[PDB]
């Protein structure tokens, strides 16, 4: 069970600096490349740099080389991206990635806003429905994204739709996660929606009922 | 510095088709080239490196091939769940490492007309000054729809926003949200309420209230 | 024929060899060869040094090793130095100098405890410890 995961994505201001951390499990580090590779909303993938563990040699790309730096804590197998002068192009989604050329290891991901904006929590209403149904979570106006939504904890997967969110005319971001379940069951079991958004480390629950 | 000129910007297939993409580069690269996968939400997944190698695990109807400057992967036996965005890439120890723009892969399907579902504002959303009301298609193809909300009795229209999901990787079809915002009161005076929906999939447009 | 029992180090033919390895006509022992004339002494002191003079054994770490095997503890054929594929990796003769990086050859360049390891040609084993017996064995 090797894993790479990140951490230290949240909301920042233009100008300013920020460090992530990728922290490796389960192998050794060791001998290998560690690359960071970003992607912003809706774009492709942006490889920005990659350190040699043993080596400690670093390679930055132009849209980074003056601005970002990276580090590792072999002992800890821990790789830092370092970084500063922040504007609004850097906003993405950083992945800590395993090698060079060949990426067999990729962490899932710590999104990184750049913005000027104050992290806002979101409010959740439920969508209630009126033989199969459809019912739902809506989580409308948080910022900045994003938020990850379940049901039952993770039991009901099974038909289960979360749109991708939205931003708003206010500068809030709104999403609804949908789920197709049968009527009759509508009386006996319960249906929650398990809302989660990091970035104001808000969690909530909410049994949507009819 | 070194460009991957990834071509096309999408293309689809049924199941059991075949796709080919290509990627060409602005400097030679000999066989230092690989391919991945990615679909929404989740990080990419390494397919092919080298040129041809064939990352374990990986189905064998996934091939890779080229030298030099042009490079070709194709899908021979397609899967649902091969719907995804593919990627060109070539790294080196130094100098750089580049991904391609990427290719956006597409399931032709049985055509598949929505379920509609439309969605009362919560008592609690009321509370507040606000009042959204969403309509609901649900599995179908293609994707291109048009949805269009009246009630007592027209065209509210510019204040509106839609979502779309990405494509299932079992059936293959798209699923959306089309949300409707407005001050309590506008609402509030008016009772019931209605979304309209055309699709390939049905014969005429279909009115949920 | 002999070149196969020699130690080659290109850019730097059987005929020579064989008079190499018989010692005929030869007021010493020759230890390598340049293809032809022959040497009483090696580097160590086209390139081919006879592999019975170089060192099959080492001490505790081994950061001195020089031999010619290519195989691991599991029995598997060691990658090139010089290849990225199927593993990449930071260890170019550039950056190690007198480490001797060349073909498949197993090393221990910044004396690891585990003593000379390879990177596998199985995609999925990057890495492994070649076996190697010390002297004192």
């Amino acid at each position: 069970q090797q894993q790479l995961v990140e951490s230290g994505g949240r909301l920042v201001n233009p100008g300013e600096s920020l460090t992530l951390t990728c922290k490796a499990s389960g192998f050794t580090f060791s001998t290998y490349y560690m690359s960071w590779v970003r992607q912003a909303p809706g774009k492709g993938l942006e490889w920005i740099g990659y350190i040699g563990t043993s080596s400690g040699t670093t390679y930055y790309a132009n849209s980074v080389k003056g601005r970002f730096t990276i580090s590792s804590d072999n002992a800890q197998n821990t790789v830092f991206l370092q970084m500063t002068s922040l504007t609004d192009s850097d906003t993405a989604t950083y992945f800590c990635a395993r090698g060079l050329g060949r990426i067999n290891l990729w962490g899932p991901g710590t999104l990184v806003t750049v913005s000027s904006a104050s992290t806002k929590g979101p409010s959740v209403f439920p969508l209630a429905p009126c033989s199969t149904a459809a019912l739902g979570c809506l989580v409308k106006d948080y910022f900045p994204e994003p938020v990850t939504v379940s049901w039952n904890s993770g039991a009901l997967t099974s038909g289960v739709h979360t749109f991708p969110a939205v931003l708003q005319s206010s500068g809030l971001y709104s999403l609804s996660s949908v789920v197709t379940v049968p009527s009759s069951s509508l009386g006996t079991k319960t249906y929650t929606c398990n809302v989660d958004h990091k970035p104001s480390n808000t969690k909530v629950d909410k049994r949507v009922e009819s | 510095e070194l460009d991957l000129t990834q071509t096309p910007s999408s293309v689809s297939a049924a199941v059991g088709g075949t796709v080919t993409i290509n990627c060409q580069a602005s400097q030679s690269v000999s066989n230092l080239l690989a391919w991945y996968q990615q679909k929404p939400g989740q990080p990419p997944k390494l397919l092919i490196y080298g040129a041809s190698n064939l990352e374990s695990g990986v189905p064998s109807r996934f091939r890779g091939s080229g030298s030099g400057t042009e490079f070709t992967l194709t899908i021979s036996g397609m899967k649902a769940e091969d719907a995804a965005t593919y990627y060109c890439q070539s790294g080196y120890y130094s100098a750089g490492a580049t991904f391609g723009a990427g290719t956006n892969v597409e399931i032709k399907r049985t055509v598949a007309a929505p379920s509609v579902f439309i969605f009362p504002p919560s008592d609690e959303q009321l509370k507040s000054g606000t009042a959204s009301v969403v309509c609901l298609l649900n599995n179908f193809y293609p994707r291109e729809a048009k949805v269009q909300w009246k009630v007592d009795n027209a065209l509210q229209s510019g204040n509106s926003q839609e979502s779309v999901t990405e494509q299932d990787s079992k059936d293959s079809t798209y699923s959306l949200s089309s949300t409707l915002t407005l001050s309590k009161a506008d609402y509030e005076k008016h009772k019931v309420y209605a979304c309209e929906v055309t699709h390939q999939g049905l014969s005429s447009p279909v009115t949920k209230s | 024929n002999t070149i196969h029992e020699f130690k080659k180090s290109a850019k730097t033919a059987d005929q020579c060899a064989n008079r190499c390895t018989r010692n005929k006509g030869l007021p010493f022992t020759c230890k390598a060869f340049v293809f032809c004339l022959w040497f009483p002494f090696n580097s160590m002191s086209d390139l081919y040094e006879n592999k019975d003079y170089i060192r099959n054994c080492i001490i505790g770490k081994g950061g001195s090793y020089k031999g010619t095997v290519s195989i691991t503890k599991s029995g598997i054929k060691c990658q090139p130095w010089s290849s990225m594929i199927p593993h990449e990796h930071s260890f170019l003769p550039s950056s190690y100098r007198g480490k001797d990086l060349q073909e498949n050859y197993c090393r221990n360049p910044r004396g690891e405890e585990g003593g000379p390891w390879c990177f596998t040609s199985n995609p999925e084993v990057r890495y492994e410890v070649c076996d190697i017996p010390q002297c004192s064995e």
